[PDB]
């Protein structure tokens, strides 16, 4: 008469790592590193905006590509690889800082500057480089100011925008840089050009400079874009001679949102809190090996294919 | 480590698909097998306790500091690379240690639950049985199917069989 | 887990304010004393952990202004870094107590079992285990004898013949 | 006749987490996360400077609010919310870097530049916007240089500061941006204005940005500030034409100290090594959840309310 | 902890130089000493598993110039980040060694106890524990017999009848 | 008759820390923090370049100090303390960004711009501040353009660099800042000076500015250097009328390399994957306490002299 104590075993067992052994066999184990991701931006439950080929900067200045994204509300903002910011070629100062501010916002309202110009000014410059409805056009939120009489000196002008709102406003403008002496003369006159801009928190001077350059979108001219934040109650003033690309509206960034740069198409029928370039990560696991670049609420990135956590005893086969 | 699993217990029983730990008996009317539910649930519960902690993580919201689609200034780019890689080295190391540590513990915990089952039966059998060193208890009295069961139940009263058992042990 | 605390010992003793581990009585004259060495072994190991916990530090300066605006891009890098560090420390702190606590509990279990074991080996062939943590002693064991068992001075061979024939009869 | 082994238990036990059990009851436990901090700045054993409504930048430039803080020694420097840096409209270029330097320092010495000006320069000008006692004043460490004869060209002028010391000196200066072409011509003449600033390491040039006509608009009289370090043995020269707000003293940051931004009252009776916006943290514990923003020797911030460490065995009551 | 090393065994054997664990015996032929190879290997193999883990092994580039000025704000962020990384590693390094050492010690303890348990069960009813790690054997056990104990081939049935008689008289 | 079980012990135990005890004696233990490094740069297995007194910037513009370092291939680049970048005194905009780009690289090729100037420009201007063979020279990769007729207006000029390659090129130029009106007039004339530079992806413009300054290598005037990356297939154009220090060659950074700043002598007979200001670290250990600033594949730095890992059991000697 015997009675014997024992444990179970399984025919085929899993190998895991311990402190004292790299090849320990156990009855069972699960993964702790996530390896599979969704190939979709899972936007269900999110007021998301997919920008398409509109670059965030273009929403502020009103590049044609961004006509559907001039104002709106969102809690998630998606930027795409092919995104266009400039139709009229140029560049923006502190552009990455401006992009990040836009990509952290929860929306944009637009507000008129109310700028008006005397009769010696043509405030409606257009160009082939900015087609809007099959016709020559220009940045929606800016006005290209040139002399109404082709070779004459652009008049000394002053324009002031008053932020009468309770939140700060973001105002942008441009400085035209002609590609020839003749072009400068026809647009603004032979006079020396000077453009200065000021608020309680900003003071600066700009001078259009002629220079030969490669054509971009057909033009050898450029615009330098600048921006600043006009505080509540504060006044910003433009004093100018020709060359100013003037704001017709200003921007107000509202609330907060999650910015995402991605390749993946949107799925509005699935939910996620973690995003990367290739889509979404939905997992309960603490670690992931898909990408070191994620935004949102994510498992930590680790340099490991697999990390098995034992869920059973040592497997001791018969 | 506790000495039973991968220890004085030769191997596991692939045929016990009803629990993690159990009994095999041999008496007059044949042999039997039966899993012990308390000890296996102790072990399973402790495992699921670890799995809960593994998934009981909850998340800070991070935003992007690296452009996927445009050049970042070179010096701030290098700082961000150094920082991100340093963070990752820490996490890779935390994940490796976590799992190595947790697995060591899980294995020894299971060995411990085996040893505690073994020890309870021993004390239960008192002076009526002797250890064979490979996990069995040789019982020095007639132990019927309903006796065996009393051993698994914890019903078994040693004083009921003590006289008989001591007699056969000493002879 | 060792066998004893929350195991074959049904429960603890609230009346034992004398120490963490100890002995209870039964003889003619008979009824509790705490064991000093095993209690100290336990406490000593707890205060070791307390020593490591309060072990203290690098001096840090401010890298974000409480009262004014920081540049937006460097501000974001600083935000990302700090939350990353915090996620790490939050994880470490939770791992630290979970793991330390597991070990404290088992360590304590361990000290209980070692005392029990020492008494077992002391009593040799003069006692039998009841499975609830008691040793039923098969000779008369008065207050001086019981003290010799706690005091680790008990001499089994002095009682052994009396004990054996009571055990076997 | 028996002897029984056992362990103690307590009427009311504390709950802790383990690897395998949230809700494990133990006889005793202590907190590892400090959740309460002292609401004062504990300054015992620290030679310290509470700046009050003086902003650190105002120390170098000599704003009226900072007159009692133009020099000093300290191992701790405390900045307060809404401290005044400027009395005249304008701002400092690269201000956070400079504020951090001041707030890392262990004291300040001032050293006269020795600058002297010809008779065609008036350097005693003051303004209503910087009142001191009940009168028109100016930044104490600077001088507003204008043409003595109103409307005439401010003379081509050289001033040189020589650092003859063994440590680096911090020199600040200002640029006047006049409110209009008429104010500019009055102060400095009709000539084109230039301020160049040059040492062995540093070169830079500045042109006043003249504003436009209504005084309440964003383009009016302001003074913006600039700074650099002059190394031992190096000289720094100002060549200027009108528009320079010249230093009459330079600064020497000395030693090192701990900088604190807080609005908490100073308490000279208790000691501390860790500070935050609410005042102080005095704990032996390794973690705290009071604030993610602390300076000093501090416990690490964690996003948890409580982490209890068991200091006893499982509690098993009857 | 397991109760043997620094426990019910009073001290280690300095003169046991080719094993971590072993046997000392006493019989008519005199005394002797032998190491137990398996238990010492199980202890040793586990240490080298830890050492293997410790020496397993990201490329990093410079982000602060040794030899030229670094801008003040970015420099403070770098100093803050680098110090925060060093605090994490310093903590981890100390925690690693502290945890590892605890476990190595307790592991060694248990390999001693398991050897001790293997021999107990093997001696069955033919010997008795004296509480100090010795088994008092109640029959003659010559050098050949001792080796069968160390061998794990000792057959208790061959001496049982005699052993029981000597334990009771 | 008895058989006794036991464990070894040693005369001299060593102390380690545990979770519960910071003075635990064990039979043996091993170090986990490396505390000694080699005080040389161990370069075996590496195609390396020691810049000596040549600063990385000077490789791009051709300071005399860098004449033996104008082109090359390397997997390891070594910068020395006090290396010289500039002969004609000046500074570079975003210098540290540029210094790191070079220090990340695995080589530099030089490609000529092919710029030519008409008969009214002197391209061969030299100075006492840059010497070769003990005589006046100038940056090897740049050209100081002045008026051939002293005091007369520098002609409006256009030069265009075309990147006909498959990789981006790094173009550097200078802007001259004279020390006096008199000097400025002599070199470039009395006209207003303007320099604009434009690619498809870069637009900037510059004005020479006159001003009294201390003498650095004997000169009170300065050159401000500027740089940009020119993409393959793109042209960059310089429009100028006095003040341009014009590039005669552009640079191409090639591949990837490890940059090291150290003044430790080089040793070609030892190898290493980890470096710091004074040497190399060769160790198997996961932590080191030599330096918080390391480069390469390195153990993590820790603020401790010693962390002993037990490699045996509690040492319990006979009492
Ligand atoms: C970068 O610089 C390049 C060189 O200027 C630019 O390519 C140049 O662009 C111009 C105008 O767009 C082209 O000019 C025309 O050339 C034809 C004759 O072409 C044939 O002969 C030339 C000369 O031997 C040969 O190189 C060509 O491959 C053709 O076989 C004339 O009939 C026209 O009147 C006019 O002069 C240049 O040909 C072209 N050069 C090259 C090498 O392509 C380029 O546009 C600039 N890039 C940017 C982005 O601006
Ligand atoms: C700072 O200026 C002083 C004079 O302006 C320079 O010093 C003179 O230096 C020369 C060269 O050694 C000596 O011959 C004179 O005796 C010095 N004069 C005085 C009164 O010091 C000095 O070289 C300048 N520093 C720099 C870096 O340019
Ligand atoms: C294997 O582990 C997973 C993880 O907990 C669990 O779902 C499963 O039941 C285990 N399977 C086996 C073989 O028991
Ligand atoms: C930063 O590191 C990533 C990882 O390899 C790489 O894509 C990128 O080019 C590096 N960026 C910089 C600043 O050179
Ligand atoms: C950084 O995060 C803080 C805290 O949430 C916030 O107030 C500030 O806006 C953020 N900075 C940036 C760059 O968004
Ligand atoms: C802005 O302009 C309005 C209207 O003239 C005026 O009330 C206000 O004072 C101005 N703001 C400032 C700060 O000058
Ligand atoms: C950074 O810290 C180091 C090392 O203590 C130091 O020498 C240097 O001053 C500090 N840099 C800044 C920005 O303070």
């Amino acid at each position: 008469d015997k009675i014997c104590l024992g444990h179970h075993a399984v025919a085929n067992g899993t190998i895991v790592k311990t402190l004292t052994n790299e090849q320990e066999e156990v009855t069972n184990a699960t993964e702790t590193v996530e390896s599979t991701g969704i190939n979709r931006l899972c936007m269900k439950g999110r007021k998301h905006k997919d920008l398409g080929n509109c670059h965030p900067i273009g929403m502020l200045i009103g590049t044609p590509a961004c006509d559907l994204h001039l104002t709106g509300m969102w809690d998630t903002l998606i930027e795409r690889e092919n995104a266009i910011a400039y139709c009229y070629p140029g560049a923006t100062v502190n552009v990455e800082a401006l992009r990040q501010k836009i990509m952290e916002s929860g929306g944009i309202n637009k507000i008129s500057t109310g700028f008006t110009y005397g009769s010696s000014i043509n405030s409606a410059g257009t160009t082939r480089a900015c087609m809007r409805n099959g016709g020559n056009s220009f940045y929606a939120e800016l006005k290209w100011l040139v002399s109404k009489s082709k070779g004459q000196n652009f008049p000394q002008t002053t324009n002031t925008y008053r932020n009468t709102d309770t939140a700060e406003h973001l105002i942008m403008w441009g400085i035209h840089h002609p590609s020839s002496t003749q072009e400068k003369n026809t647009l603004y006159g032979t006079q020396s050009l000077s453009i200065s801009v000021g608020s309680s928190t900003y003071r600066n001077n700009f001078v259009p400079v002629v220079g030969a350059r490669p054509q971009v979108n057909g033009l050898s001219s450029r615009i330098d874009f600048h921006w600043t934040l006009v505080q509540p109650g504060d006044n910003i003033t433009f004093s100018h001679n020709g060359g100013l690309i003037a704001p017709s509206r200003v921007s107000k960034l509202i609330g907060r949102g999650l910015g995402i740069q991605s390749d993946a198409p949107i799925d509005n029928n699935c939910e996620s809190k973690c995003f990367w370039r290739g889509g979404s990560i939905n997992t309960r696991l603490p670690f992931q090996n898909l990408s070191p670049r994620t935004v949102g609420q994510c498992p930590k990135y680790v340099n490991r294919r697999s990390l098995m956590l034992a869920t059973g005893m040592r497997n001791v086969p018969e | 480590l506790f000495g039973a699993i991968a220890g004085f217990l030769e191997n596991g029983w692939e045929g016990m698909v009803d629990g993690w730990y159990g009994f095999r008996h041999q008496n007059a009317q044949g042999t039997g097998q039966a899993a012990d539910y308390k000890s296996t649930q102790a072990a399973i519960d402790q495992i699921t306790g670890k799995l809960n902690r593994l998934v009981e993580k909850t998340n800070t919201e991070f935003e992007s500091i690296e452009s996927e689609f445009s050049e970042i200034e070179h010096q701030i780019g290098n700082v961000i690379n150094w920082t991100k890689d340093s963070i990752t080295d820490i996490w890779t190391y935390q994940a490796e240690l976590l799992v190595a540590m947790e697995n060591q513990h899980t294995i020894d915990m299971a060995d411990s639950e085996m040893l505690n089952l073994y020890e309870r039966v021993r004390k239960q059998l008192r002076q009526n049985a002797e250890e064979d060193g490979k996990g069995c208890f040789e019982i020095y009295h007639a132990c019927d199917d309903s006796c065996m069961e009393s051993i698994r139940n914890n019903t078994y009263d040693h004083s009921q069989y003590r006289e008989e058992a001591l007699l056969n042990r000493l002879n």
